[PDB]
RNA sequence: GAUGUCGGCUCAUCACAUCCUGGGGCUGAAGCCGGUCCCAAGGGUAUGGCUGUUCGCCAUUUAAAGUGGUACGCGAGCUGG
RNA sequence: GGAGGUUGGCUUAGAAGCAGCCACCCUUUAAAGAAAGCGUAAUAGCUCACUAGUCGAGUCGGCCUGCGCGGAAGAUGUAAC
């Protein structure tokens, strides 16, 4: 993870997902694009 | 297109003991299958089935959906048998399934003996590959996840157990 | 298995052991460079030998690696066509005297004009738009 | 020895006279010493001519003392003065001969050494 | 028409923005070590030399020698440098 | 399929569509950017740009706007209805 206050996308790969009432962002192409919360 | 509105076309040999509330799906190949429906549901009788909400909100919406492909896991389940291919990578690694105990080699100090649960029978036809059979998605699938949780795989050797997945991480330097 | 074009591969026409101009390049693609020397024997003495050539290469799993007919390389003999061997440090903008078109007619002479191209005026102009490639335009 | 700063002569010939602790080795704070521990000495009055300077921070093992060991019984060896043996880096002795007993109980895998050269 | 001011001793209690131990994510993480960030306050959290000193600088340890609040805790409890 | 030249250049096994500065044109073709992009930073691959089938009703983005959501950690006891 990486705690932020402003979550976004780097690549085309990238999904931004709500889970549980948090912005978390998940990549499947590379692992250090992984963002908790914003 | 929304998956709601495609209908079932269940095969040959399918009982449905529908009591308005609780389905239930009877075959051959494993049985005894029931889901107890959410109760903003349409569900019909025919040849095939149809699902229809009846409160236009932003839930029954996805109800009817979600209600829609569970039942039809059913009816693949006494049709077809679930599968999941896992396979065993690095030295010194095997499975030895003795009945219903899949004991492994993993490199630890003790050796894992894990236990099935009743329904799925796992079988090996190698020492680095394991065959899991069932009746549902749900239950096979958790299976064979707590099953890879003892060695998870790794990014400079794959040293580990692994599913069919093959587009595992690497890096080498 | 490996179907994609531009696979990269310049070895000598007639000879594949020579490595270092590309070196170990075609490992990864799954079949060594020692057995693509009966298919560069199949083409020579027209697609400039002696130095290492390039061709695009269509990678099979059955012993066979047909090459595309173009006779005239455009990649490696448009650096004779302006009169050099080592191209400009940057392409199109840095320049050691461009090439022109009357200088473009030696090579697309025999252009096989079917194999590669429609008419041999688009052949012409296939070297029209390979000649912008090493430090040269195509001006007139 | 029993305590930091403790006055306590040595058990060796190529050493000092006197010797003086000034860190019991060990846990958190371990206040005393027994036979078989490891403390730390300064060296405080040298022989006119041995091999270790006078004022060096060395290390030692303790080997006798007036309060005594304890073994499991109720019999216990006491002896009259306290007294160390150095030791180097690594924890084999610096000497080669050791004047006067030492106990058995001091006997571990390694402290073979000292045991052997020793008139018990 | 009086609320006795700095450091030490004795005895403490809460906070978490964690020094140690517990659980994890990423790494320019091979292994041993680490770096960084989320979760966690249950129990721990050094003896000395020099100075009125807190602070500091040293010598030697240790799993670690945490940062703050409580009239910069505490003189109808002590000392008085 | 995913381009015809083609290793596009000095460069470097590799700089080629994926060192650096850059070329970005022209064409086999229903189709193709000498390339978006990770892939062995690099050679593949697989995508993207593209076109054929397959599928048979909606889909995609921006602007204004009502109420909300993260950003939000402290010391005796819930303790800013
Ligand atoms: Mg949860
Ligand atoms: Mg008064
Ligand atoms: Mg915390
Ligand atoms: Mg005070
Ligand atoms: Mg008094
Ligand atoms: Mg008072
Ligand atoms: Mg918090």
């Amino acid at each position: 993870m990486k705690v932020r206050a402003s979550v976004k996308k780097l690549c085309r790969n990238c999904k931004i997902i709500r889970r549980d009432g948090i912005v978390r962002v998940i990549c499947s192409a590379e692992p250090r694009h992984k963002q908790r919360q914003g | 297109s929304r998956v709601a509105k495609n209908p079932v076309k269940l095969p040959a040999g399918v009982e449905i003991k529908l009591a308005g509330q609780q389905l239930s799906i009877k075959g051959a190949k494993g049985a005894l299958e029931l889901k107890v429906h959410p109760s903003v549901e349409v569900i019909q009788d025919s040849g095939e089935l149809r699902f229809a909400a009846r409160n236009g909100d932003q839930q029954t919406r996805a109800m009817a959906g979600t209600t829609r492909a569970l039942v039809n896991n059913m009816v693949v389940g006494v049709s077809q048998g679930f599968e999941r291919k896992l396979q065993l990578v690095g030295v010194g690694y095997k499975a030895q399934a003795k009945g219903q105990v899949l004991s492994l080699s993993l490199g630890f100090s003790h050796p894992v003996d894990y236990e099935l649960p009743a329904g799925i029978v796992a079988e090996t036809p190698s020492q680095t590959d394991i065959l899991i059979k069932g009746i549902d998605k749900q239950l096979v699938g958790q299976v064979a996840a707590e099953i890879r949780d003892f060695r998870p795989p790794e990014p400079y050797k794959g040293k580990g157990v692994r599913y069919a997945d093959e587009v595992v991480r690497r890096k080498e330097a | 298995k490996k179907i994609q074009a531009y696979i990269k591969l310049q070895v000598k026409a007639g000879q594949a052991n020579p490595s270092p101009p590309v070196g170990p390049a075609l490992g990864q693609h799954g079949v060594n460079i020692m057995e693509f020397c009966k298919a560069f024997n199949a083409k020579t003495q027209g697609q400039e030998p002696g130095l290492p050539t390039p061709v695009i290469i269509t990678v099979y799993s059955d012993r066979s690696f047909t090459f595309e007919t173009k006779s005239t390389p455009a990649a490696v003999l448009l650096k004779k066509a302006a009169g050099i061997t080592s191209g400009s440090a940057r392409p199109n903008s840095q320049k050691v005297g461009t090439v022109t078109r009357a200088q473009l007619e030696e090579i697309a002479k025999t252009k096989q004009a079917d194999l590669t191209a429609a008419d041999l005026d688009a052949a012409v102009r296939t070297i029209a738009g390979s000649a912008r490639s090493m430090g040269l335009n195509v001006e007139g | 020895m029993i305590q930091t700063q403790s006055m306590l002569d040595v058990a060796d010939n190529s050493g000092a006279r006197r010797v003086m602790c000034i860190k019991v080795l060990g846990g958190s704070h371990r206040r005393y010493a027994g036979i078989g521990d490891i403390i730390k000495v300064t060296v405080k009055e040298a022989i006119p001519r041995g091999k270790v300077k006078k004022g060096q921070v060395m290390t030692a093992v303790v080997v006798r003392t007036k309060h005594g060991v304890r073994r499991t019984d109720g019999s216990i060896i006491r002896f009259d003065g306290n007294a160390a043996v150095l030791l180097n880096n690594k924890q084999e002795p610096i000497g080669t001969r050791i004047f006067g007993p030492v106990t058995r109980e001091l006997r571990t895998e390694k402290f073979m050494k000292i045991v052997s050269l020793a008139p018990e």
